[PDB]
């Protein structure tokens, strides 16, 4: 449906410096964090493609000056069977 | 010339207030993201809001001619649309993203504890919030003048102040903020570091 | 003709701001004691000024002649004083504590979660603080004009409220203020029971 | 206590023009429908807009507190949107379309080649279209001031002239328009026709 | 509807000046006889400008059309062509010499000794010469307003004062005078003499 | 130090209406000469003033004591006379015609078709004509600020344009112009030729 | 970074009055003393202004943050208040007395019997005291900006003048005297003779 | 209306992997195909400018690998006698 | 009758963006667009002869940015017969 | 509304001086802490910003004594949406 | 409670221009005075926790240049027993 939006931080600290400047800077939902253990937790934004790369940027400037930033990585288009298998806020 | 190019990604609710406060044009509301475009010689600007407005949908606010200078500001709530009118006003300048002023943070002060007989001139000289006695004040130049908006937005941004003052327009920009101690200094350091990540030419 | 004759025991931070932002004259510090008298016609304030200045050592502030009535401030930080100043001029226009009206409660209404459209048009028409969208807006007119200050200083007393903007003189005397539910409920009953508990002549 | 209530399906390009240098909020375009509300007191109008802005998706243009008086416009592209705003600002006041005060036309005069000394005078203090010496004049007031802006409309839409100035608030609704001869006397006789076919008390 | 209709038969220097600085249009100097017509509605000021400037070749200098009446000022050096405007404006009115309104003195007061204080309020709501602290203080208010520059031009024609501020439109004509004890004792002598020696409408 | 100096032939009427609207002094009526008289620093042209009025019969509309810069303008309806004052004005400063500096030309842009939302900027910054959507604009900018006028009153004098405003002063000067594209092209032809046509010391 | 620093050891009372009418802070009565620093760059004077407030009792009349050279008046009753206060803003800057710029008398004349024509111009721009015609007029200009107000006070103090525009701020300091011709003359004899005392570094 | 987004292929096949690049890389919609004959097409996407913006600049990176790309173009804000002319996809 | 302005252009992209900036470069009509064949376009704007001489200029310069433009034309007063024939936008 | 002050330790022990520090430096509030896995717990604090200011600067002092201090942020202003999207105490 | 700052100074006259200097530097509460005999005083200011880091750091560069600064120090949060034994202008 919507665009996507993930910052991918080694530690629970970063990740919302991450999601706290994600929306802050558009008009995006935040809608979960993925803990896919080890320390690893993903904040996963969601809207349209001009909000959620404007503002993964924006959520990547802050948290790679307190987190180890993993991945960072902007979906235009999740394809159908992506948004009913994982989890990403718009399960049918 | 170029002399200021920076996209304010969202417009906080006092820099919107302020905004269409003291602007000639169409206002802005809060939410939407603004972009700023400041450049020499003042009456150029014209050509490229006629630019901008043909090719976007956005919506314009404050176009200054000053003394010397002349400055933009677009609007609207899509990005996409607002980024696309900066790309229209950076091809009909024929200059790029970097072409810009690196702005110079050339005083910047915590004046804490403002006793009454200063509040009462900053205030009459301000059209923004007031200013109450015994709160602190955090006064900014930056060089070129189009920065200060910038420096407004992410220091309401990061914590909660009262804007008092900023001034987008003329030799140099100016900006006043207010509130308590803890929050005018984090506002202070949001502003000192927001504008101080500005690439351009020095 | 007297019109207004009301005490304030101590002027609020807000109130003494926006005294000091929009006055023609000395302007007052937060705690002073102060004193409003509006008379008609609006010359024989000159007279009036000019009894209090020669009793006492009080400063004015506020002296608006506007199109028939003329208002009167003056401040100083003793309550002795400004009651001597005021017991002065009553004895210049030998009138009695209840010559004043009656203040009459025009319009008061508690407007909730105002607009940014309509936020945009308070904001550009206003010198106080700045009132931001979705916040509440209390309205108030009294006639006469000069008990306004009075319902400002009792709202702002009582409260936790923005001081959008206060007019002490014209034909109607209005108010803004400008806070969350709550905080403009409180307001409106203070300035409200304050202003309804003043005599004078219906 | 309703004075004024008039609906314009079309801002003409100078009125918008006008109103655009001379406004206090969101500017309007040309093409756009208005609806221009004055009410008694002059307060009441905060809560007027409220309930017209939370109804519809209109913008304010103009909002004038004046001493006794206060004034609203509100715009929008849809005439649909704007009559919805309008029926929710009568359903507010709880009055209705004839609740207005009649317009009385206090003075129309058609001023025959104004001379240079009046010229500089008259656009010396005026927020519109400067009038050259020897163009005609046309002025007009109208009580409630409100039908100022409904006047100027309908006398642009009907000739080829200046608006020089237009006064939509305050105890008189002033108005100047100024041209060639057979077009100011069109001009009028179109103004004086749209002021004299509205209703009220 | 005439309210006010004087002929000065010569304009005082400081009368002239304050015209000069305070007017929209072409401005009188010192020498020149004055017109001062002022009717009700007022935008019919427009037609009967229009008639004086087609008969005669007076030169119009003050236009005011405020919020209910209008004023007009036509100069010119020939005290005949001024005279023969104004019979052209009675002519276009369509009455007599006595249509005016008779000025009614509402309040004349002689304030002596000026404290510092009210001083830099007066001034500071002035656009004539400066009062000093220090100086008399002659204020006067006309009814209807026209008449307020007959008062300032009797006051300086007779004695050595200062025209601080005075106001021929509006609601009441006021008019505030500085100098000595003795200069503003007959500068009020004589302008109480010579707006009670005309007649009109009561 | 002389910056300007021009003497215009007639003024033509929406150049003439645009001094009469924004000028500080004896306005013009169309048909009449005129002489424009830039120079630094802005307070000789006190002594240039005085000096052209003692000498001749002309009469001044327009003199600025700028930021840094002085500008004078003196008009008759006898162009002998107005050169008259000039040549007593180039004896003062002891200069000559050519002691002026030649205008130089930095932003001229013919805007065709200027969408709505900048056309309520433009008109909101002028005070002369306002700009319709759907018309072209011509910008323009000269220094030194004394040739505006000229540009204009050539501008006018050649095709049927609306003057939407002009800048005699100032450190840059601003021209703007609104009509028909033809028209517009002709006025920016007439203009263009008429600014390069100034001799003087680059 | 200093520019100007001058004590003024007692305010004459048109120059009081004068800055009665047109500043910012507190107003000063004559009587007082004063003292006026004018920095480079101009919002560092919030600093200085809250340096001199936080140490000595002293109030402040003119604070303009004009775009590059700030300027700031402090003053009170007691001499040792106000050298006090000078000696904090003197002592935050690491600056001495003689850090400042000598003033440049850029131009100094005397007009003899000004026209009406000019003085028409001359009292439409100006807030002081009238010029009448057939006076004097004594123009001068002093960088920096902020010796004009010695140069009225020791004016005023030498001569029986009146004082019809002083501009103690922007980029040149203006003074504009009228009277009688030995008057002028001797208030430009006390002038010219009190700013070039004045130590600095040129 | 919305922003316009055109590819133009000389092949009907270099055509079709533009214009299934543009609609998998963005929220677009491919409202059709203009054969102006002579071995020239043209894919048109249509939806909001920040999609069609990285539409295009996907779909002409597809179509430069398989075929001769003519011209490609993004049009922000098409004008109102543009859609009412042109089948672009928005004709009232 | 109305003035005639014509950009031929090699390419339907080029056409459309000169059909764009055509009708925001002043006050014309775009009628419609002639389809010739071999992949030559043809937009015909028609309004005044003032707006259409300034619409096409601005239109030819935005066409040779990104597509191949043939020839460019301003007829002020078309003949009744070219308006009776010929596929113009003024057809009786 | 509050503000927002993390400490993030490798380690249950110092984290638990870190939030014992906290709580005894300033008037904060310790809300929970948050296990994301791989041996990494953060103590999570929420008072007005002049507190944890100074709070977290004491927890992350006592913290360094016996523990591994990994992210440590401050959040003057955590936006309405993270508050509500994220397990930081003050979910509506 | 009230935040606790403290400068002391080998000296009365430095301790004076300390404690006059942080009570024009926030809205503090000088409450008293502690002369611990040997020379040394010790200005005691009593605000909130954001006044008082403000007032010290403000009392000890004016009481540098006056006097010899021995210790300074600001408490956020002093326990019950502290106010409770030792003279700090909060004794119940």
């Amino acid at each position: 449906a919507d665009a996507l939006g993930m910052i991918e931080v080694r530690g629970f600290v970063g990740m919302v410096e991450a999601a706290d400047a994600m929306v802050k800077a558009a008009k995006v939902e935040l809608i979960g964090y993925e803990k896919t253990g080890g320390g690893y937790v993903t904040a996963v934004v969601r809207g349209d493609v001009a909000a959620v790369k404007a503002a993964t940027e924006a959520g990547q400037r802050a948290a790679e000056r307190v987190g180890e930033v993993v991945a960072v990585h902007v979906i235009p288009r999740p394809h159908v069977n992506v948004d009913a298998a994982l989890p990403l806020g718009r399960t049918p | 010339t170029l002399r200021t190019y920076i996209f304010l990604d969202a417009l906080q609710p006092q820099l919107a207030t302020f905004i269409g406060k003291t602007a000639r044009g169409f206002l802005p509301v809060p939410g939407q993201a603004s972009l700023w475009v400041e450049i020499a010689p003042g009456i150029a600007i014209n050509r490229v809001t006629d630019a901008a407005l043909k090719a976007t949908k956005v919506q314009p606010a404050v176009q200054v001619v000053e003394r010397a200078y002349g400055l933009l500001e677009v609007h609207h709530f899509d990005q996409g649309e607002v980024l696309a009118a900066g790309s229209t006003i950076l091809d009909k300048l024929e200059v790029r993203e970097e072409g810009r002023l690196k702005p110079q943070v050339m005083t910047h002060q915590i004046i804490r504890a403002v006793e009454a007989y200063q509040t009462q001139i900053i205030n009459r000289n301000s059209q923004g919030m007031m200013i109450l006695p015994g709160e602190s004040l955090f006064i900014l130049e930056t060089q070129p003048a189009g920065y200060a908006v910038l420096a407004a937005n992410e220091a309401e941004k990061a914590a909660n102040v009262h804007l008092v003052n900023v001034t987008p327009y003329g030799a140099f920009g100016r900006l006043y903020l207010a509130g308590s101690e803890a929050e005018i200094d984090a506002a202070a350091e949001a502003a000192e570091a927001a504008i101080r990540s500005v690439s351009g030419v020095a």
